[PDB]
This record gives structure tokens, sequence and C-alpha cells, in this order.
């Protein structure tokens, strides 16, 4: 009997120094976007939704529902992706930046190079460029996102010389023997859409919160039997030391402005780690999903 | 390999390739031989002692 | 292709001669290595070996107990397997007869720098700590080897002895007083944010409660002094950066018919205990409640 695979054609021609790089990656992640049975070879990573206009936060939202596979067996005119299942160990390469050990919990995350690269030396064909998530620890993958929202939340007044100190001090990362560095989500003095819905959403709710709060513990401080409303709204007087229609469309912004950020205030680990083998290229790490 | 006890470092299963090549060194003497020599061996004269 | 091959039967995973075997035969040598039962053959729990040095395996050759692991901003020791009973040293939880109990046989380098290590923030403290799962066998030398599980039952090999899980006295806390037919595990963490102190208290949940909204609900419901204590610090210290003030993950399930007082003998201490008999180990994400 087989397993329940995934079969991955290739349409240009293949050569041997090229299945001879393919063959580096034994183990390795890669994303799909539905699991069906015979895939072209266009449908293998991110490259299908590399753009100019968009950029970091919208392959993060991409990345998040995409349904990651892991390689099996590499020969010729087909590839055997594995579907990995929850409650099964798997060996995982690490084409990451970091090195891992034993316990982190491991995460997706999109690569922070684009097409334009120089370090890159990967699967090139005649337009297709094979690309590949790397798998950092958790912590990691929070400071990114957390680091990356801060210093695009600046992406408006880079004139100034303090907020130039704050954005090349914050340009960097620190971590196990990581002097790792993350581009600026500011190119040209335009952004990028996606990342500024994500910081408008992040201030609106911000301001939604610190302007009707107090409205509505004041139409709450009659039913008050519990010792928590009370210190709730002595918060809001020392802080400064309406139609219905308006706050009930100011509710529901609210609550969808806070609906489209579940994509950064919370993400789930999708492998936790095993052991790692000797030289930290690969580890077998049991997946989670 | 050789087995140690529980806990101890053992040893992973190992194997190796060693390619050796080959040398190139050839050897050459040169000669001469002499012009009245060659003269009178490649070609035949009259019939005298 | 045929109907002999295509709506064949699945099989059993042991009923047919294993592979080592049919290799060894198909050439028909003999090797003094005996081959015909190989064992840990169907073991449905999942296996993994960890090193640790010997001033944190007092009170673990028993079999079963946690095993959490912290980071250090240091850089080569950075991660150190503690253990269950090490971590309530620090918590405020546990009675002073049993802390003063256990204080006096954690006598060692790396216990006491672990307790060293947890002297930082809490809101940090929330993230060195993640786990790792359970520990069944061990070895007793100076690097003794564990053999960690993480997702499964719980037994020693051979399936001829199940093993349990031990927490505490102190630790042990339920919030009912009829159990279900099954309850989960959970490890709670809280935090009695007084004024100049911040020494939290660790607990683990042994309730019936599955979906995870209805379990904070409780959680909110007998925890009222901590999330009391959390604002009381927002409100008296401000400009400051609190977070992250209950926590609670999950840590498998018992059967909910199993758990009876024992006790431990290491050292000549005697620690009573519960026990949860027939426990498998399925671990979850660090979630929190505010």
């Amino acid at each position: 009997a087989m397993e329940a695979n995934i079969f991955c054609t290739f349409d240009h021609k293949l050569s041997i120094a090229d299945v001879g790089k393919l063959t580096k990656l034994v183990a390795a992640v890669v994303p799909i976007p539905q699991r069906l049975h015979l895939i072209k070879h266009y449908q293998l990573g991110l490259h299908q939704f590399v753009d100019h206009t968009r950029g970091y936060v919208r392959l993060r939202g991409l990345l998040r529902n995409m349904t990651l596979t892991l390689m099996r067996r590499v020969e010729g005119n087909q590839i055997l992706l594995h579907v990995p299942t929850h409650g099964l160990l798997y060996t995982v390469l690490n084409t990451g930046p970091v090195t891992w050990e034993k316990g982190d919990a491991l995460c997706v995350l999109p690569p922070l190079f684009h097409g334009p690269l120089a370090r890159e030396n990967l699967l090139t064909l005649g337009q297709w460029e094979l690309v590949l998530p790397w798998i950092v620890p958790m912590p990691l993958a929070l400071e990114i996102n957390q680091r990356l929202l801060i210093m695009g939340l600046f992406s408006l007044d880079r004139s100034y010389e303090e907020v130039k100190a704050a954005v090349q001090q914050l340009q960097t990362i620190t971590f196990r023997d990581a002097t790792f560095t993350i581009p600026d989500p500011v190119i040209d003095q335009h952004l990028l859409i996606d990342m500024k819905t994500a910081c408008l959403s992040m201030s609106m709710v911000a301001n939604l919160a610190s302007e009707l709060t107090m409205t509505y513990v004041r139409k709450l401080a009659l039913e008050d039997s519990s010792m928590l409303l009370v210190k709730c709204q002595e918060l809001l007087m020392r802080l400064d030391r309406v139609s219905p229609d308006d706050e009930i469309a100011r509710l529901s912004a609210l609550f969808v402005m806070l609906r489209q950020l579940d994509d950064l205030i919370r993400e789930q680990v999708v492998f936790t780690v095993c052991d790692v083998s000797p030289d930290n290229k690969s580890a077998t790490c049991i997946f989670k999903g | 390999r050789v087995a140690s006890g529980a806990g101890l470092p053992t040893s992973r299963q190992t194997t190796i390739m060693v390619t050796k090549y080959s040398e190139k060194s050839p050897i050459t003497i040169p000669f001469e031989l002499s012009a009245a020599c060659l003269t009178y061996l490649r070609e035949t004269f009259e019939g005298t002692i | 292709m045929d109907a002999r091959a295509v709506a064949k039967r699945p099989r059993d995973p042991a009923d047919e001669d294993n592979e080592l075997v049919t290799a060894l035969k198909a050439k028909r040598e003999v090797n003094t290595i005996s081959v015909r039962y190989l064992y840990h053959a169907d073991h449905q729990a999942l296996t993994a070996r960890f090193f640790v040095p010997e001033g944190l395996v007092e009170f673990e050759a028993q079999p079963g107990a946690l095993l959490i692991r912290m980071e250090t901003g240091c850089d080569s020791p950075r991660h150190l397997y503690i253990s269950l009973y090490l971590l309530g040293i620090r918590a405020s939880n546990v009675s002073a007869s049993t802390r003063c109990l256990l204080e006096s046989v954690y006598t060692a380098s790396a216990a006491r720098a672990a307790l060293q290590w947890l002297d930082l923030g809490p809101h940090l403290l929330h993230r060195r700590l993640e786990t790792l799962g359970c520990v069944k066998t061990v070895s007793l030398g100076i690097t003794s080897l564990l053999t960690c599980v993480m997702r499964g039952y719980l037994y020693n090999t051979l399936k001829t002895e199940v093993f349990a899980l031990m927490i505490p006295k102190d630790m042990y806390l339920t919030w009912e007083e009829t159990r279900g037919r099954l309850q989960y595990v959970y490890l709670i963490i809280v935090y009695d944010y007084d004024g100049p102190e911040t020494r939290p208290g660790i607990y683990v949940l042994t309730s019936s409660i599955a979906h995870w909204q209805t379990l904070v609900d409780v959680a909110r419901g007998k925890f009222a002094r901590e999330r009391c204590s959390f604002v009381n610090r927002r409100i008296t210290r401000p400009r400051q950066i609190p977070l992250c003030t209950g926590v609670i993950q999950k840590l498998g399930w018992c059967l909910a018919d199993d758990i009876h007082t024992s006790f431990l003998v290491h050292k000549e201490l005697k620690l009573s205990v519960v026990r949860l008999d027939n426990f498998s180990v399925e671990l979850g994400d660090f979630r929190e409640f505010v």
C-alpha cells in the first residue's frame, strides 16, 4: 500500500543540476493553495503571490490559511508531497536563518527577501522561481510582527531625525547568534496598502475604545453589583488629570475593525520540536494543526 | 563500532568515500644517428670489401 | 486494479512478518541478533530522549512527573529542564511546611540557579516556561537520559504497566463536588499582584469543562482576588506595563475515576501527592485570561 500523498509535476524541462539542487530539500516545508492530487509546478510556494504594490502583511494573510505540506521524494516527472496530519511526528528541514532547540514553538513565516535578492541559489526557471517560507521560533515571529507593526506605525513622519534613529535602531532584531535585520516597510515614501490598513485599524480600535467607554460606564453605573465597575471608571476619571445611530455605527465599526485584526493579534503554532539533529539543519517536529 | 553502556555517547552509523587519482609522468631519451652511417645504411654502394 | 487488490481489507500492523525478518529471510542467513519480535513496535505514544544534569533529577527517578523548560538570557546553558515540584518552591501556593520540606532536598547548583532564574518580571515569566510533557524512564547517571512523551498515553515498555501522573497536594485543585465521566487536566498559573512582591502561584485544574470560554468564565469566577490585585497594581503604579495576569493551558486528560492520594519515597522524604493512573499527555498552546 502507498501513503496519501500529493503528486506534483514539472511542466518546464528539468536538468540534472536542477534535480540535484532540488534533492537537498528532502523534508522541506512547502505551501499549497488547496489540497488537490495533481498540481502544476506554478503552485509550489509563494511566487504566485509575489507582487509589487502589496507586501508583507498580505503574504502573512495568505500564509496563515495556506495548506502547507512536506516533500517526500524527488524523481523524474513527479514530486511526492506528503500532507502532514495532526498528531504525527515529521522530519522538517531548517531552511530558516536560526538554529532551533528542543521544545521551541515553531510557526510559518514568509521570507523577508523578495524576488530581487543576491544571496539566493534556489530552483530557478525561465519565469518561475521557487521560494520557501522559513520556520522560526514563535518568540521570533512575535518579535518580528510586533517590531514591523511599530516601525510601520511611523510610516508618515520620517522627516525628523529622532524617528530616523528610532526606525534604524528598530530595523534590527536580537536573537540567539542573530544580528538579523528586517527591511523597511516604507519604500520611497509611499506605503503598501494593507500595512496601512493594519495600522489604521489599530489606531481606530484604540481611539474608539478611548472615546466610547466613558459614556458607556456612565450608562452602566446604575447596575453596580460587583467591585470592578467603580475602579473601571476611576481609571477614566484618572486619565483626564450623543445620537444613537452614531454610537451604533461606532460600535459596529469597533467590532469589525477588531475582526480584521485576527491575523495580527493571534496566530497558531504549526510545528513543535521533538529533537534537533546534529549540525542543526534538520529537526523531527511533531505537527500541531 | 563498539557498543557501550546506556546513557554514554555511542557511535552513529557511519560510512565513508575515498577516491584516489593518477599522476602523469612521461619519460623520454632522445638520440641522434650519424649522417655518414645513415647514408651508408639506407643507400647501397658498389661491390667493395 | 483487480477486485482482490483494490477492495482489500486493512491489515493488522503486527500480523505480517517484520521488515527486518523478511530482509534477513530473503537471503537466508543467520545472525545472533534475535529478529522475530521487535519491541516498541505498536507504541502509539511518541518517545523523546532528553539530556538533563544531575542537579534537577531528584524526585524524578520515580516514573511519571512533568517537565518544563525555561529560557535564560545566557547563551550556552540557555534551556533548563525544570521538573514540576521545583516550580512549586517559587510558588506561594504550597504551604511553608511542604516548601521548607522540599527546599531542603534540592540542594544543588542548577536547581537554585533555576530558582534564581525565575527572578525577573512576571510578563516575561509567562514567556519563559513552555511545557515539554511527561517522563517515564530514567537512567540515573551523571547525565541521566529521560524518555519524554508528548502525545498519547504513558506506559512502561511491553505495555505491562501503566504509568501515572504525579501532582503535589497543594497544587491539586478541583472546582466541583461531583466529577464527570471525563476531566481534562490543566496548568493554571495565577499572579497575586500585590504591591511590593509579585511571586506567583501554580495550580493544576482537573476540570470536566471542555470549551475554553466556559472555562475562563469559571476562572474569572474563582480568581476574583487575583484580577482585583491586577487592577489595583494597574491603578497604583501607572506608566508601567503589567499583563497576562492568569495563564492556562492543557496538559492532557485522565479518565476521572483513578484519582487517589499516594506518597513519594525519595531521599526518605514522604511527599503526599494525588495520582492519575491511566493518563495520556495531550498538550496545547499557552492561553491566558485577564
